[PDB]
């Protein structure tokens, strides 16, 4: 939840 | 005992943690230099190999079996409140009985109990994060060991933000059960002695570690000044 760069890197 | 697929979960998370910590640790070099003198001379130094070690351990949470089948919500949940546990239990790789400190290939970017203060932290954390390192070292794990214990530290089900928990608890008991059996089976005595236990006994340490270090990590970024040292993705995952 607003966490771009953590979730880009997940992905 | 071990069976096919616990030989399986434990060459991947080796596999993992191979390609994603260096022990060379030649990037240091791309962080901001360290500077020690005095106030917070080390906050950009110490705030970039964070943010490079939350990128570690995003890569490495990421191979872990099971891991990918959660919710992207309940990923995050977990990598946010596990990131600075799981760079605290890296770092014993690096820290050294010797001096007390955490030894990465140079003297530059060797540090100690006054570098880290001279990050912005009072022995409250300093104190505790070292005797944590010590009593983890004596612990002497196989390395297979070592990287059931970062992915049962990552996979916990009681992680605030939790949704999935169930899910979250059975990918974690595969884990569990996986490093149980093979202290039994492959840790030979003395040094399997309630070996598992202390090591359960660690992601408690760490636990209390994760709240004095949130509590002190509010203190110094309160101030715009130290939250500028920072970086994005530190801000990102140990803020609000
Ligand atoms: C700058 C303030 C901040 O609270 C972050 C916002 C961290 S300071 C303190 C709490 C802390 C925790 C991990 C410790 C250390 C970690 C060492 C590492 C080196 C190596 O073992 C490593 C390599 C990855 O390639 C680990 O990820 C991290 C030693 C120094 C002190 C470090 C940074």
């Amino acid at each position: 939840k607003n966490h771009p760069m953590l979730m880009n890197l997940l992905k | 005992k071990l069976s096919e697929e616990q030989q399986h979960i434990i060459a991947i998370l080796l596999d993992a943690h191979h390609k994603t910590y260096d022990p060379t640790y030649a990037d240091f070099r791309d962080f901001r230099p360290p500077v020690r003198m005095s106030p917070l001379s080390m906050l950009p130094h110490l705030a970039d190999l964070v943010s490079y070690s939350i990128q570690k351990v995003i890569g490495f949470a990421k191979m872990i079996p099971g891991f990918r089948d959660l919710t992207s919500d309940d990923q995050i949940v977990l990598l946010k409140s596990s990131a600075i546990e799981v760079i605290m239990l890296l770092s014993n790789q690096s820290f050294t009985m010797d001096d007390m400190s955490w030894d990465c290939g140079s003297q530059d970017y060797k540090y100690d109990v006054t570098d880290v203060s001279k990050a912005g932290h009072t022995l409250e954390l300093i104190e505790p994060l070292i005797k944590f390192q010590v009593g983890l070292k004596k612990l002497n794990l196989h390395e297979e060991e070592h990287v059931l214990l970062m992915a049962i530290c990552i996979v916990s089900p009681d992680r605030p933000g939790v949704q999935d928990a169930k899910l979250v608890e059975a990918i974690q008991d595969r884990l569990s059960n996986t490093l149980q059996t093979y202290i039994r089976c492959r840790h030979p005595p003395p040094g399997s002695h309630q070996l598992y236990a202390k090591m359960i006994q660690k992601l408690a340490d760490l636990r209390s570690l994760n709240e004095e270090h949130s509590k002190q990590y509010r203190s110094l970024s309160f101030q715009p000044e130290n939250s500028m040292k920072l970086t994005p993705l530190v801000l990102e995952v140990f803020g609000n």
